[PDB]
């Protein structure tokens, strides 16, 4: 193996989720053993989503992960493990654009969909994060959103208090069940849309800014 | 600019294609959907591609076949067998044809793969093509469908006639037909 086969590039690696895997009809990969390839070429990698390198996502297929969005959203490419099997083996650079994975399972389209260049489809956006997760929610979709090029997050904490929400500076509300009613009530009188995290979810599958209502799991409180 | 040209241009010569009818049978090896101008097959199977003319082409004309693939994003992009089968006619060329004077190509500046055989008279002459890939073979086409471009061309390699078909090469063929057939019938 060359000692150089990687250099230049930097690395994201995920793992699909159980829920990922499970959704079947709707050697195995290995982060760390893929890893030690990656190095041995003097691959960088990176633990976490961040000009000097290429970077890369690797996984096993379409998942539902931090990285994956972050990636979807930053046009880092989503490249197939196997990319790495077949550049180790053959010991020279494949084309990784005949190994992307696919965007995700699309609600709209009702399969899974390829992956196409697209662009950053929330440019411009201004939006207002309400969850009373600081941050599997608050914290995590702030960033996505803002490197998939929005114009601006305001965060809010669902148990915290409205005493400087000027609701009507923004182009749409992203939050969830835990959303305090009073938001919800205003939202209406300011006709702002309010959806769920599945609505940003989709935007970044879909790779373009979709129906704010064109599905039902894009509303705010679509439990189970 | 590279994306070779993928132009219906029948020519002089009143180039056409056309295909053998089979089922939409769950045990069909390659089956032909008139509705969407695309051929379903089985990874290395008899492809029957018939050519049809008004006037006989002169001895010395030749047939090329050519993939691309369909969509824009993916074009330029050259197509080619996946690392794994290339591993088991050049191992790197994904259309074959049994039967001949078989000649494969590997255009030194396009980096094009294509195969040619001699233009024979018939009534049609039929051609037979094997995909050696599955159409979501990873690393390969990768679930990127593709156009197979054929080509009438002279002794010395001119445009006498051209056209086209879509392909997708998987397990089931008469399953796959009917389906994206279906799939056409409302969005
Ligand atoms: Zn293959």
């Amino acid at each position: 193996l060359n000692k150089t086969l990687f250099l230049g590039y930097a690395f994201l690696l995920t793992m699909a989720t159980t829920s990922d895997k499970l959704a079947s009809r709707s050697p195995p990969f290995n982060k760390q053993y893929t890893e030690s390839q990656l190095r041995a070429g003097a691959g960088y990698i990176l633990e976490d989503f961040n000009t000097a390198y290429q970077c890369l996502l690797i996984a096993d297929q379409h998942c539902r992960t931090r990285k994956y969005f972050l990636c979807l959203a930053s046009g880092i490419p989503c490249v197939s493990h196997v990319w790495v099997h077949d550049s180790c083996h053959a010991n020279q650079l494949q084309n990784y654009r005949n190994y992307l994975l696919p965007a995700g399972y699309s609600l709209e389209e009702q399969r899974i969909l390829d992956w196409q260049p697209r662009e950053n489809p929330f440019q411009n956006l201004k939006v207002l994060l309400v969850s009373d997760q600081q941050q599997n929610f608050l914290e995590l979709w702030s960033e996505i959103l803002m490197t998939g090029g929005a114009a601006s997050v305001k965060q809010h904490h669902s148990s915290a208090h409205n005493k400087d929400i000027a609701l009507g500076v923004f182009d749409v509300v992203v939050t969830d069940p835990s959303c305090p009613a009073s938001v919800l009530k205003c939202a209406e009188a300011l006709q702002l849309p309010v959806v769920s995290q599945e609505w940003v979810i989709q935007c970044l599958i879909v790779g373009e800014r979709i129906g704010f209502k064109q599905h039902p799991k894009y509303k705010h409180d679509y439990v189970s | 600019s590279s994306v070779p040209s993928q132009k219906t241009y029948q020519g002089s010569y009143g180039f056409r294609l056309g295909f053998l009818h089979s089922g939409t049978a769950k045990s069909v090896t390659c089956t032909y959907s008139p509705a969407l101008n695309k051929m379903f097959c089985q990874l290395a199977k008899t492809c029957p591609v018939q050519l049809w003319v008004d006037s006989t082409p002169p001895p010395g004309t030749r047939v090329r076949a050519m993939a691309i693939y369909k969509q824009s994003q993916h074009m330029t992009e050259v197509v080619r067998r996946c690392p794994h089968h290339e591993r088991c006619a050049p191992p790197q060329h994904l259309i074959r044809v049994e039967g001949l004077r078989v000649e494969y190509l590997d255009d030194r500046n396009t980096f094009r793969h294509s195969v040619v055989v001699p233009y024979e008279p018939p009534e049609c002459t039929t051609i037979h093509y094997n995909y050696m890939c599955n159409s979501s073979c990873m690393g390969g086409m990768n679930r990127r469908p593709i156009l197979t471009i054929i080509t009438l061309e002279d002794s010395s390699g001119n445009l006498l006639g051209r056209n086209s078909f879509e392909v997708r090469v998987c397990a089931c063929p008469g399953r796959d037909r009917r389906t994206e057939e279906e799939n056409l019938r409302k969005k």
